């Protein structure tokens, strides 16, 4: 409607893609780290981003 | 309620008490409305934040609930100022309890209680247990004072008897904790277990008890493996009530039965229902005992037949009216221990220690007129040794 | 309660790219970040259920309908679930070159006949106040924008929240949708910390919502363009029958084929 | 009009 707006790329990036979680379930420490999740914090400030 | 249970420890029996397992959730399911939304928040966060934060980050409309919320979870000490990060313990508990590391059961379990009942009350047929008739009289509802003669019921015991099965239950197992650590049993190990069912010798006498309460059924001749009831984890009504004082219960278990004839006077027994009549005799029997007329009413009214659910109010206005009014009459002469004073000859005198019983609480009731007042002899020796100080 | 639907936008064409890229950020974090979100939904309450689906070009397939670690069971067969079904997926596809963008309006139409279909079979007593948190990763296509569109409206009259988490592109197709049923639309710059805004942004309910501080919402751009060129225009000649934004006043409108009187 | 008296509508009991 009125809302508005190379082939090798896709292989490269669907068998990458798919190498990608032969490995699962890194949550205990992977997932988030404190320093990262201090500056989320700080942003969702009223001076933050 | 559980949270008044856990309000009032101390903080070193808190962060022992939050296990691994099931503690740091079952602590958090109890979190009311907000609170669990800030404990996942502050869940990955290793550096602590000031305390202006957490004020404003609730709009100025139902601020009342952000206060609640922190001065409920600073009791329970779920973090700390360090100036608002977690306990590291319950931080680490919680994210391992985060993505980290039938139909026979409530049978019995309706029937170990029913029995339960029907020892609580004068029956002659029950269920024998020295263990648990002794529970129960330690539990503060029983006194039996004659080993040889069965035990008696106190006030307390009929209060409890017309309490509904929940509340019934949650009081019975909130005594046995208080009464677990007088015994020497350590309460901590034996919480846990209760938190860990909603999801040593101690336990095994623990799990005894719960096994005798109806809640738990091990079914393989007391193995390790158990499988809890539906009250472990924590009905249609049947009385039609008359306007002329008169009860039709469709009641076949005796349990039933015998709790109508606590506060009514029993005509007819048939197969599939009773019939009863509320009588000034047996109302204010109930009433000498120790009952009050909210437990009668509200007895009444859970257990109402789908028949009057239509009225409104369930229980017609005049039965619950009479039932009042029958206790009210029972007090009307309020008895209450004091010490009288007499000829005062300066009012001065008498209001300086009218001011003083005032601060201190002796006073029950003062006379300006007559220039005299009531005293408990509590503190009557607090006024003697005022008027010997002079 | 609440019956959270969790739509991961997981694009092998865009998330490959990142995985050529070797940038931190990858898409297994970001299923282990969407797994600790509904893990801790659930967490909230008991009542509470959820729901996974995951978007590929072809179509999209649920991720969701002892204590070896000692972990709460429920949440481990979640755990289990969705790691078994999302590498499935993501193994196994085929290849067309023809079609590569990102399905996402399918995948919400499976999402609100889902809620639909709990809603029914739960008992009347308790009320359920469903939510779709979607969160895309991919540019949108343009050929999707009216079915899209329709979905959304379905949403509000059915009042289903479309809490939209767009990152590293900003779909205006997407933040229309949300801003129509009230939905919140938070766009994450930093990808790595993704998971301490869901258990702050996203995860407190529409119950609890009003009653908190949360970003303000971005200005929509309820941009008009004629079918002509697609441009932005102030001032549409819609016909009764097309009901299509056109350029200028025409003898016929092309889609229409009507015999319009001048006049 | 024609209400039924407070004393009637609803017990006067004190409870
Ligand atoms: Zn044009
Ligand atoms: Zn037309």
């Amino acid at each position: 409607g009125p809302t508005p707006i190379t082939s090798q790329d896709i292989i490269n990036s669907f068998q990458s893609i798919r190498q990608e979680m032969e490995a699962y379930t890194p949550k205990l420490t992977q997932v988030l780290s404190s320093s990262a999740a201090s500056s989320t914090i700080t942003a969702l400030s009223p001076g933050g981003a | 309620n559980l949270q008044e249970f856990l309000g009032g420890l101390s903080p070193g029996v808190l962060d022992r008490l939050y296990g691994h397992p099931a503690t740091c959730l079952a602590v958090f399911r109890e979190l009311p409305s907000l609170a669990k939304n800030w404990v996942m928040r502050m869940l990955f966060l290793e550096q602590p934040l000031p305390q202006a934060a957490v004020a404003l980050w609730v709009k100025k409309e139902f601020s009342k609930a952000q206060e609640e919320s922190t001065g409920l979870l600073s009791g329970l000490r779920i973090w700390h100022t360090q100036l608002l990060i977690l306990n590291p313990i319950f931080r680490q508990n919680l994210r391992i309890a985060l993505l980290g590391g039938v139909p026979s059961l409530d049978k019995y379990a309706e029937e170990r209680w029913e029995v339960v009942l029907h020892f609580m009350v004068g029956s002659p047929s029950a269920a024998v247990s020295q263990d648990l008739a002794q529970l129960l009289s330690q539990a503060g509802l029983m006194k039996s004072t004659e080993p040889g003669e069965p035990p008696c019921i106190t006030s307390a015991g009929f209060q409890f008897l017309l309490l509904d099965t929940p509340a019934q239950l949650w009081y019975f197992m909130l005594q046995y904790l208080q009464t677990a650590q007088s015994r020497g049993m350590d309460l901590v190990e034996i919480l846990s277990f209760l938190f860990q069912l909603s999801f040593s010798d101690s336990l095994l006498n623990f799990l005894q008890h719960l096994r005798e309460f109806g809640l738990v059924f091990q079914r393989k001749r007391k193995s390790r493996r158990y499988y809890p009831t539906r009250l472990a984890i924590n009905q249609p009504g049947f009385i039609v009530v008359e306007t002329n004082y008169r009860l039709y219960a469709y009641t076949e278990s005796e349990l039933q039965i015998a709790l109508i004839a606590l506060f009514s006077e029993m005509l007819y027994r048939f197969p599939n229902m009773v019939v009863a009549q509320v009588t000034r005799e047996s109302v204010q029997q109930a009433i000498a005992s120790g009952i009050t007329a909210q437990q009668i009413i509200h007895f009444l009214r859970t257990r109402a037949h789908p028949v009057m659910l239509k009225q409104t109010p369930v229980l017609p206005p005049t039965i619950t009216d009479q039932i009042r009014l029958w206790e009210l009459e029972r007090d009307r002469l309020r008895f209450t221990e004091g010490v009288l004073y007499n000829q005062f000859l300066s009012q001065v005198d008498f209001e300086l220690l009218l001011a003083h019983a005032r601060e201190l609480g002796v006073l029950v009731f003062e006379n300006s007129a007559k220039r005299l007042m009531v005293v408990t002899p509590a503190g009557h020796s607090d006024v003697k040794r005022f008027w010997k100080r002079q | 309660l609440n019956l959270l639907v969790i739509v991961v936008d997981a694009n092998p064409i865009w998330w490959g790219k990142q995985a050529l890229k070797e940038s931190q950020f990858t898409l297994s974090k970001c299923i282990d970040a969407v797994m600790v979100l509904g893990n801790s939904h659930l967490f909230m309450n008991r009542s509470n259920k959820l729901a996974v689906i995951a978007s590929h070009i072809q179509e999209s397939r649920f991720l969701y309908p002892g204590s070896k670690d000692g972990k709460y069971e429920l949440l481990t067969s979640a755990n289990e679930v969705i790691v078994e079904e999302i590498k499935d997926l993501m193994t196994k596809s085929d290849i067309k070159g023809q079609h590569t963008e990102t399905l996402l309006a399918g995948s919400l139409a499976k999402a609100l006949c889902y809620i639909h279909r709990m809603n029914k079979e739960v008992k009347d007593n308790q009320e359920m106040k469903s939510r779709i948190l979607v969160i895309k990763a991919a540019e949108d296509s343009a050929l999707q924008y009216m079915n899209f569109m329709n979905v959304i409206f379905a949403a509000q009259k059915q009042n289903i929240l479309i809490d939209a988490c767009v990152l590293d592109s900003d779909s205006g197709l997407l933040q229309q949708a949300c801003d129509i049923t009230g939905g919140l639309y938070l766009k994450v710059p930093q990808m790595p910390s993704l998971l301490q805004y869901l258990l702050w942004v996203f995860l407190p309910d529409q119950d609890q919502r009003s009653q908190l501080i949360l970003p303000p919402p971005v200005h929509v751009d309820y941009r008009a363009a004629c079918f002509c060129h697609r441009n932005l225009i102030e001032i549409g000649y819609v016909c009764s029958v097309c009901l299509s934004i056109f350029c200028n006043f025409s003898p016929i409108c092309t889609t229409c084929e009507t015999a319009f009187k001048i006049s | 009009a024609k209400e039924r008296p407070i004393w009637l509508r609803e017990s006067t009991v004190q409870g």
